[PDB]
């Protein structure tokens, strides 16, 4: 029965405007949180009241609400190559053996 | 050139005829092969060859391979190999 | 009590009555833009970064001064109003400016060099550390000096004690990246340095090493030779046209700066002409204990007796063999670091790793 | 599943998230997060699969066959072939090693496996232009008759910032859903150059279409079953990142005189 | 490709090029202060003469004021085939 | 490998870019890349002409 209500409430949810995509850059002691978005600007908006600043750092993905223009929840983080080329590899395969003579 | 940023110079020497031998085994150990060959036979007919065209003589290794539809490869493989890489090097 | 009914009961109805009205005056997204112009009728024009054009007119938690062209501000999702200015934290701009606080260093591994060092010190650390001295007077300092001298006189070591003692700002800036792939940016570059260095503090200005537009040697980047020019004179028209009152101290250093432009030295600024040569033998006594201060060295170890040997080295010659010695000895893994190893290690810096040309010999 | 039903706007898939919810990218260019509808399943999709979106919500409505849209969708055959391997002499010892590494390894797959030999996921060509490099791609497609992608090196641009990048993704999904795919790019070197990457501050970057040709080729072809054939000027025209391991290291030259 | 849409369309159609001292060189990519667009609209001009459409009834006549000033790749045949100076 | 670091390659001809105030920042962008992660280990690319 759970299932069958929950399916007839998703209307409720599609109807939503949903949410936009932005970066964490900053954060103040107001609780205003920097949310970088790409295709748009920037906006400063609020932290969830479930969550605080102390989680928050920069480059960090999040997901930025619509239409109370407030954060959610943490999406993930930054990749590891940044800025034009970005060459990362750690513990090669490389050893003394592969190196004769 | 004068100390104070370089503290290390270490001068490469070109390979040789054994030091290329424990090269070769070493490329070739990712592929198949047989071991009707020898190690420091095809490496004596290279001469001056650096170490790309030590794999190149093991990455073109498999290349004749396929042409006769063989999973394995014989000292006709290692002939044809390396005639053609000798020959990009004396080549431009 | 009764200073706290007229003082904390007022504060605290005012701070709270105004905490009702930012929900109002910041709303929840709290767009921002970059600020182009502003005008005495309190009103400005903001660019965000979709690059939109609007015209609306100065809040409050803003004043005149506080604005200027090319910043960033607060602006209003509805109205697009402008909420207030938000300053720029954790740098300026870049985060690996040289910039550093107290960096650590002293006078005892720089003896022998005192010769030299009475003339840089005046001209540098004394304002700095004294200003009654130059202020009372009347005399003004000079906005920085000059280094010159032989390759190994250890000449970066001599400015990196002021850093130190002076505990202020202290930038580097390579003489081979003044200039820049894109025609244009040379200037731009030297305009943001001394930009930087005139905000906070007199602070340091200090330049090693310029290979710039001396021999060409760079064929990867195209001036066109007229970015040479254009490059170099911004550093001229700074430490010249610019105004300043005898703050920015600028310090100039290479292996020969004969081959740049004397008008780029620009004379009469720079009071200080220093001078390095190869020290004799009873200098490079106190410059070998340095290095081996902190080395153990063996009971049949002589000071005097390297010194001895050591002929024609400068000071980077002479820690080389210090460094060497102490690398033999890391092979056999010995604490302290016997005769035989100093023997070998001499003989290998002056061969292999120094070369000794003849240049202007005659004998 | 059926309350849309009606005009929706074209969205991609990006990145899982949560149990019926993920990220999409919209055609427009903005990016958002909605939830998956019910009657749909993570597993159901691919992560480059491209899906529908409603037209004010923008949530995620039905997802679309496993098809694209650049350009005509590229079939790859309407009268394409004229003439055959034939008819152009005097390549055999440049067209022995472009068969090997291209209709050799789309029909047995095996061999490589047995020999131990990776298979380069590509081809290039060098030399002076404006005399070969046409002539050889042209026999392959008439001799195998399968999947084939033409796609010019400046045909990515388009007028639309976002939508470059979206039509690069689309090429290589068309390749995975056909096994016999070889996707051809002439004068690739317009959009991949040495240097000159940054575009400073004219357009966003223009290096995000050099990223998803690096980026897509780099996490695909993980069976083989797909090349990419590019055609250039020069060397030195071209990025030279592109020659390390772990990418394509074919280099074929053109012989001069 | 605007231009050579119309091709297909209307068959007897012959595009001209008035004095192309610009996108008809060569001029590969170091520096040159973001050239893409010139850089790419040579590449456009090298299409529809080499890729598999074919047309036939199209002529291309192109007018400059010296060969010199020409992409080496463009003067190879198979684009422009017949050279007709007018000295 | 045998230190447990973080190889990273240095490509000189990229290293310069223009922006505001990142142009030259990309030059010495990765002594950053290096701070944060201390198993560095830089190394070098683009030498010289090998012909």
């Amino acid at each position: 029965n759970d299932k069958v209500r929950f399916i007839k409430d998703e209307l409720r949810l599609l109807q939503e405007p949903g949410s936009y995509v932005g970066e964490v850059i900053k954060i103040v002691s107001d609780k205003k949180v920097l949310v970088k978005v790409q295709p748009e600007g920037k906006y400063i908006v609020d932290v969830a009241k479930d969550i605080n600043v102390k989680d928050l750092k920069a480059s960090q993905r999040v997901c930025l609400r619509s239409d109370s223009y407030m954060l959610h929840k943490v999406l993930e983080n930054k990749a590891d190559p940044l800025v034009s080329l970005m060459m990362v590899e750690k513990v090669p395969d490389s050893t003394y053996d592969m190196v004769g003579g | 050139l004068r100390p104070g940023r370089i503290d290390r110079k270490i001068e490469f020497p070109p390979p040789s005829v054994a030091a290329r031998a424990e090269i070769l085994r070493i490329h070739s150990r990712k592929m198949n092969l047989t071991r009707g060959i020898n190690l420091r036979k095809v490496a004596e007919k290279m001469n001056g060859c650096s170490g790309a065209d030590v794999k190149g003589v093991c990455t073109e290794a498999g290349m004749y391979a396929l042409r006769e539809r063989r999973i394995h490869v014989t000292q006709e493989d290692f002939e044809l190999a390396v005639g053609k890489v000798m020959n990009k090097n004396q080549e431009t | 009590f009764v200073s706290n009914s007229e003082i904390l009961k007022p504060f605290e109805k005012k701070q709270e009555e105004e905490k009702k009205q930012l929900e109002e005056i910041r709303g929840n997204p709290l767009s921002i833009g970059t600020l182009e112009e502003i005008i005495d009728d309190d009103h400005a024009i903001v660019t965000s970064p979709t690059m939109p054009d609007y015209y609306v007119s100065i809040l409050s938690f803003v004043d005149k001064e506080l604005l200027e062209p090319g910043c960033s501000v607060l602006l209003h999702h509805k109205t697009m109003s402008i909420v207030g200015v938000l300053q720029d934290d954790a740098d300026p701009m870049v985060s690996v400016m040289k910039m550093d606080k107290s960096p650590t260093e002293s006078y005892s591994d720089i003896g022998g060099l005192e010769s030299q060092i009475q003339e840089i010190k005046e001209s540098v650390e004394l304002p700095l550390t004294h200003p009654e001295l130059y202020e009372e007077m009347g005399i003004k300092p000079p906005k920085g000096v000059i280094l010159y001298g032989a390759p190994g006189t250890g000449k970066t070591l001599l400015a990196k004690a002021v850093a130190n003692q002076t505990s202020a700002t202290f930038l580097r800036i390579v003489g081979s990246e003044l200039i820049q792939k894109y025609l244009g940016d040379g200037p731009r570059l030297c305009r943001q340095i001394f930009k930087v260095a005139g905000e906070n503090a007199p602070s340091i200005v200090f330049i090693d090493e310029i290979d710039a537009i001396g021999t060409k040697r760079y064929d990867s980047n195209s001036g066109g030779e007229r970015e040479i020019q254009r490059t170099m004179l911004e550093l001229l028209n700074q430490l010249d046209g610019f105004d300043d009152r005898g703050d920015v101290k600028v310090i100039m250093a290479t292996n020969k700066i004969e081959t740049l432009d004397p008008a780029l030295i620009r004379p009469g600024r720079i009071d200080r002409k220093i001078l390095f040569e190869n020290p004799d033998l009873s200098t490079k006594k106190k410059i070998l204990g340095i290095h081996t201060s902190k080395m153990n060295l063996s009971e049949d170890v002589n000071l005097e007796t390297l010194v001895t040997t050591k002929d024609d080295l400068s000071g980077a010659d002479i820690q080389a063999m210090c460094t060497e010695a102490g690398l033999l000895a890391l092979r056999e893994r010995r604490m302290q670091v016997t005769a035989e190893d100093f023997k070998q290690a001499k003989e290998r810096v002056m061969k292999n790793k120094v070369e000794e040309n003849l240049e202007g010999l005659y004998l | 599943k059926r309350i849309q039903s009606v005009p929706l706007v074209i969205g991609q898939f990006l990145e899982p998230i949560d149990q019926n919810t993920g990220i999409v990218s919209s055609t427009t260019g903005m990016s958002y997060v909605v939830r998956i509808l019910s009657t749909l399943d993570r597993e159901l999709l691919k992560p480059s699969m491209s899906v529908a979106l409603h037209r004010h919500s923008n949530a995620l409505v039905d997802i679309l066959p496993p098809d694209s849209d650049s350009s005509i969708s590229v079939m790859g055959e309407n009268e394409k072939p004229d003439v055959t391997y034939a008819d152009v002499g005097g390549l055999d010892m440049q067209k022995q090693e472009i068969r090997e590494a291209v209709e050799l390894p789309l029909v047995q797959a095996d061999l490589y496996e047995q020999i131990g030999i990776d298979p380069p996921r590509g081809v290039l060509l060098y030399g002076p232009p404006g005399t070969g490099k046409t002539m050889l791609v042209k026999a392959v497609a008439n001799s195998t008759k399968a999947a084939f992608i033409r796609v010019n090196g400046s045909e990515f641009v388009h007028k639309y910032l976002g939508e470059g990048p979206r039509m690069v993704r689309d090429v290589f999904r068309l390749a995975r859903e056909n096994a016999p795919s070889i996707i051809f790019i002439d004068e690739v070197d317009s959009i991949a150059t040495k240097r000159f990457d940054a575009q400073t501050g004219s357009d966003r970057e223009v290096q995000r279409i050099l990223i998803e040709l690096l980026t897509q080729m780099d996490g695909f072809d993980q069976s083989t079953n797909v090349k990419v054939i590019m055609a250039t000027n020069r060397a030195d025209t071209l990025d030279p990142a592109l020659l390390r391991p772990g990418r394509l290291d074919r280099k074929i030259e053109f012989p001069s005189l | 490709r605007e231009m050579f849409a119309y091709a297909k369309e209307h068959e007897p159609c012959i595009i001209f090029m008035d004095e192309v001292d610009a996108i008809g060189g060569r001029r590969f990519s170091e520096g040159t202060s973001a050239d893409r667009e010139i850089q790419r609209t040579l590449m456009e001009l090298l299409t529809q003469m080499d890729g598999f459409d074919n047309l036939g009834q199209t002529k291309i006549i192109m007018a400059t004021n010296r060969p010199d000033t020409l992409d080496p790749a463009l003067l190879r045949p198979g684009r422009l085939d017949r050279k007709v100076e007018i000295p | 490998h045998h230190t447990d670091c973080k190889f990273i390659r240095v490509s000189g001809a990229e290293l310069v870019q223009k922006y505001i105030g990142e142009g030259s920042r990309m030059v010495r962008e990765l002594f950053v890349m290096a701070r944060e992660h201390a198993p560095s280990i830089i190394f070098m690319d683009e030498i010289d002409s090998i012909g």
